[PDB]
DNA sequence: GCATGCATGCGCATGCATGCATAATGCATGCATGCGCATGCATGC
DNA sequence: GCATGCATGCGCATGCATGCATTATGCATGCATGCGCATGCATGC
């Protein structure tokens, strides 16, 4: 076709608009930055904010937000225009650039049930989850082809989708030449793009309650094709189009809509420094004390917890031999001691979290399964809570009620930190490296003071010894604990959130001190902010400890100690077994004390605070 | 094809494509409905529309 | 079509190989001033021997005989890198340039009724004659069109020509937008070409006697257009090719064939100025002199011819009147005294030469006539033998035969030297600038003594009047002289062409000396190159001289004294009427004799020699 | 046209051009022969092929 | 531990929207040339 | 000069190669889901 265009003053002012709002030399802008940092890291396509762009021009985001195809199209050439100007070397690796989007889009931010046809030609946002995803599969795009009768090469352009609607003359495999001689496809040559397809489905949480749910198909280009997997909550933005059937003569005049996404997203120093070399003990004496104001007391179980969140060192050798690392605990108490509570306070804080109940889920639904596809006949493997917690935190709450089949499917995971899955045409190892809270009632409903706790457990010794840590809690009623207890509940009953207004209807290292949240006598101290304390958190996880020759043989001497006191503990009773475990129990405790506060090698005082936890946790009056 | 060309060769025969791009579009549903159980007559199948 | 070629061996290097023969660098060749010629002329194509090409580069022209096209397209490029290195600037104006080819074609050169499928798209030769032309037309090249609804202006681009085979795709002239705006037409912005069609027939005189003619069609382009008119003899040379029908179902299979044309041909300084100003008088006397070895004796009429081949010089007013310039004789004398060889000789020396006999032509084919074009009902005018020769000869043999109307008609030649045609519709003056040659033979077979001239003749005073000079001949049987025309006959009867053996079948300004064409005695004086006498007497038809003081007033009293003297010739007859005609002859013939000898003023020996013809010519015993 | 095209649209009808370039060609003449006078029956108009 | 219940699971039929395959004949227009006519030019006597 | 011959010239009919105009219906395939079957897991007593 030799049409060609010489004037449009419609798309020529939108690109200089986008030119100029991509200059950021007399301002404070980024952007140069970013695409610097595009140019370092090889990536072809840019994030833009819509808040910001409607900020310095509102006309330019109306016209996107209203108008999508044509707006992108001078975005993606003004990209071009400014790679070929930062570095023109670069700019020749790719055809084109793209232009991803981000910010709050107000009124377009769009559940799957409530996307309608007055969005079509637009760009939505849609959050949801993801059911059904495709093998990725290539697409060619520039074909090459070789004639050994004449020795000449040719070159074929494709172009579908760029063009809003093809035709029978493009689309076409040349296979022969204008003598008919024979051509060799040279697939070295060629030029292939990836292509992928899933489905979104309105997330359970947000639907009306007896309801069924409804579902969008996306597809997935070059760049994304491995940002989506099945069983994910994520937030697409992209456009909203009709999709062109294929030709015919009569047509019933109902289209199918297909969004087309250009962006998804999974929803989700001297400080810290100065902080740890000036604190030492006082960093995990803090941590465990402004653990959460919230829960009254129980210094032992939050400094378990905290254990938790800082955990072991995992350890590997020349054999292939694995050591685990992970932590776990167990609890159990008489009812109304906040149990549920701190489950789910550490639900909020974990970073990878998930609450299991007891019979919430079964064993299949723990680990794994397979299943067979209906579509190729194939085996495909399913993941379960487990699975997906890798590195990361299940919570069981009513631990006692679960069966004793998914317990000892548990003992892969507690033991060794993987899942051996087959059956009859695959067979696999899967990683589920996690750490586990368990909170169990007693069997009598309230714990008996005079029965020894192996009567009031009722659970194996090989259980007991898979667990790293046991803890009893008892509701005593002292009248001055009482005191204390009310006056903490109703404190916090009391208390009301700053900024809203009385009978309403409905970053700093140390948090500020508050009068009733804290009260007047603690204005000696201060609790340690939530984000600081995640960020210290991350990087102490981080942080990779050794352990020193002068704690190993105190360690060892400690444990043949215990193993002989076994015969000098006679007037208590002992709560759990005593088997190798312990040992490396000791010394996982200890390297959690050595990542709570920063440093390089473990120490005798890590070791010491080890050894009391065990000792208070193993033994009971 | 409703177009004048002399001198000029003519279309072949089923010409035309339709353009996605440039409609109009409005929503659309079916719905099934019951007859009411207060008014079924006895011993007689419900009947639907 | 996205489809592209990256490899074509013999493409890459037939341009290599033109590019090294367009160089000129170490070479002796001419083309880099050539192009600098077309730069500083403006003009866009280029001819180039094949003859050279083939001393050069054999293959590539054997290729270039045998294949037209694709070499042609070759040279074509070239010729735009060559032009855009040589000055990148120029070439901005034109898209393609053009190749013209010249040299002797050897076997390719053909007959229009040689032409044959053997020589199908090759390129070839052909002489033919002029017979049909059509109008020149316009055609569309690039087309630009306006929309006032939405302003904004497009571009479509057209290739009919250029590719073998067109499709109904292209070729549509665009006139809605895509939303069905109107467009207005911009006829300035477009870009058109000329077309042109004529027809060319294989001449008469080289076609088998009683034979019917046969004929070949060619298509003139854009710079060829008004290169060609009816009733020409061209030579053609251009490519030979079939003519694509238009679309159809069932095909007898038989093409048009239609030449096109790429070459079109109309077949046809100090050893100057150092013989003029050494030679003055001399110029003129040897021009007279050696003006034709072949025929003897008669000094006056060779004198006489030679001011024919100078001629005067036209003369323009204020007022719009015209004066005549030209010069016209009639020779009426005895059988065999080589009139016929004189008119021959006179045919073959100048440039633009009709011979028109007697009774061969007519007076409608003498000037013009109009007819009635069927096609178009119009009417159009084609031009005599008097038109034809403007600013030419036209010799007239046995000139008493012609009948008196055509006399008539030829007194508005001769007069003034226009014609005025006119019937109903249409009217127009014609310049038919013009001399004449004419020989009678008298009206009792020979001319006899004793009687007066005008007896003789037999014509009337206007029509010798309206002639410059008379001459009279005679076969006078003096012993001597027979033997001198013996001599000289017999003489050139036995040369024979140097560098043809006895017996067979069948520049130096002075000319070589020859021992039978010249004799023994004329070895002290030469005879002047043929070559050598056109140049000189080009450049002195060219050469502008002005009448002085010193002759006017001579050559009046000289004719007062010839109408007073026409009283005092009682002993002779007068072969001419004197009138006012004779004074403008006098100056004519000064005119010319100063013409002979390259000068800027006319001098009184002119005159004196004028006078000296006019004398001998006007009055006989 | 006789292509195996799956999957992509087929071509129209009637889609054949003739390429002129590309063909093989000779000569060819009509002549007009009449019946010998020498042989022509007496009152009879001669005959032509 | 053995007897029973049962939520999961698999393979082949029909129903229904989209999608795929087929496929010469008759009528109209411009170029070439015959046949009747009147004007006009040229040629004798 | 007047009487005659006649090569040129013009307008409307037919004959013949190319060229132009026309134009829905029937059959096939993959997605959704019912119905019979055997294995196997989980739950009581
Ligand atoms: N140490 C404590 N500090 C503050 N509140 C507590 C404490 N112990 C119990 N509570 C209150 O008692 C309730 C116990 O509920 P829950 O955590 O479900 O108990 P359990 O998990 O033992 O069944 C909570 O709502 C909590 O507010
Ligand atoms: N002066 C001359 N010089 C040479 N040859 C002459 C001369 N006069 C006559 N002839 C010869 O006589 C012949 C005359 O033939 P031509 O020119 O036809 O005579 P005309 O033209 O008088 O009928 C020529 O072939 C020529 O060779
Ligand atoms: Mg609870
Ligand atoms: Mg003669």
């Amino acid at each position: 076709a030799g049409t060609v265009v010489l004037d449009d003053v419609e798309l020529r002012e939108a690109q200089r608009d986008y030119l100029d709002f991509l200059d950021d030399e007399e301002d404070q802008g980024i952007y140069q930055s970013k695409v610097r940092e595009l140019i370092s890291d090889n990536q072809y396509r840019l994030i833009v904010n819509v808040n910001d762009l409607r900020r310095k021009n509102e006309k330019r985001a109306n016209r996107l937000l209203n108008n999508a195809f044509e707006e992108l199209v001078a975005f993606q050439r003004a990209l071009k225009d400014f790679v070929a100007s930062i570095d023109a070397t670069y700019a020749k690796q790719y055809e084109e650039f793209y232009v991803g989007l981000e910010g709050s889009f107000g009124s377009k931010h769009v559940s799957p049930r409530t996307l309608t046809s007055c969005f079509l030609s637009c760009v939505v946002c849609v959050e949801g989850i993801v059911t059904k995803c495709s093998l990725v599969r290539p697409k060619v795009v520039r074909s090459v082809h070789y004639c050994p009768a004449t020795k000449k090469t040719i070159e074929r352009r494709y172009s579908d989708l760029t063009t809003l609607v093809a035709f029978p003359s493009s689309s076409v495999y040349p296979t022969k030449d204008e003598e008919n001689n024979p051509l060799e496809t040279e697939y070295g040559l060629s030029v292939y793009k990836d292509h992928q397809t899933i489905t979104i489905q309105e997330m359970p949480e947000k639907a009306p309650a007896g309801q069924l749910p409804r579902s969008v198909d996306v597809i997935l280009d070059d760049d994304l094709v491995d940002k989506a997997k099945p069983g994910d909550r994520v937030q697409v933005v992209g456009t909203y189009r009709c999709l062109p059937g294929k030709k015919g003569g009569y047509t019933s005049g109902t289209f199918r809509t297909v969004l087309i996404a250009c962006n998804v997203k999974q929803m989700s120093i001297a400080k810290i420094k100065k902080f740890s070399k000036t604190r030492s003990k006082d960093i995990f004496d803090q941590l465990a004390k402004s653990l959460a104001p919230s829960i009254h007391g129980h210094d032992y179980v939050k400094k378990a917890i905290l254990c938790l969140l800082l955990g072991g060192v995992e350890r590997d050798l020349e054999n292939g031999s694995h050591i685990r690392g992970d932590i776990n605990i167990l609890l159990i108490g008489d009812p109304s001691v906040a149990k549920s509570q701190l489950l789910r306070y550490v639900l909020c804080t974990a970073p990878r979290a998930i609450p299991t109940t007891g019979r919430g889920s079964s064993g299949v639904g723990l680990t794994a399964a397979v299943t067979t596809d209906q579509e190729t006949g194939e085996r495909r493997l399913e993941a379960g809570a487990m699975v997906l917690a890798d590195r990361g935190v299940v919570c069981i709450d009513e631990f006692d009620k679960m069966s004793d089949m998914d317990r000892t499917a548990i003992h892969e995971v507690m033991e060794q930190g993987r899942v051996t899955i087959a059956k009859a045409g695959i067979h696999a190892r899967l990683n589920a490296r996690c750490s586990v809270l368990a909170a169990a009632n007693p069997v009598y409903g309230r714990y008996d003071q005079y029965k020894t706790p192996m009567e009031n457990i009722g659970l194996q010794d090989s259980l007991l010894s898979r667990f790293d840590l046991l803890f009893i809690m008892l509701d005593q009623m002292d009248p001055e604990q009482d005191r204390e207890i009310s006056d903490h509940v109703l404190r916090m009953h009391r208390y009301r959130a700053p900024g809203e207004q009385d009978g309403d209807a409905m970053t700093q290292i140390y948090e500020k001190h508050d009068n009733l949240l804290h009260g007047t006598k603690k204005k000696k101290e201060k609790m340690v902010s939530a984000a600081f304390m995640k960020k210290y958190i991350h990087v102490a996880k981080i942080i990779k400890p050794v352990l020193t020759q002068e704690s190993a043989t105190y360690i060892a001497e400690e444990y043949s100690r215990l193993r002989s006191q076994d015969s000098m503990s006679s007037d208590t009773a002992r709560t759990s077994p005593v088997t190798a475990r312990t040992l490396e129990t000791l010394i996982r405790l200890a390297t959690a004390h050595a990542k709570a506060r920063m440093s390089k090698t473990v120490d005798l005082q890590d070791a010491e605070e080890a050894v009391e936890l065990v000792q208070y946790a193993y033994f009971k009056k | 094809c409703n177009t004048d060309q002399a001198g000029r060769p003519k279309c072949p025969l089923d010409p035309y494509f339709i353009m996605p791009d440039k409609c109009k579009c409005v929503d659309f549903q079916t719905l099934k409905l019951q007859e009411l159980p207060d008014a079924v007559p006895h011993g007689e199948m419900p009947r639907h529309m």
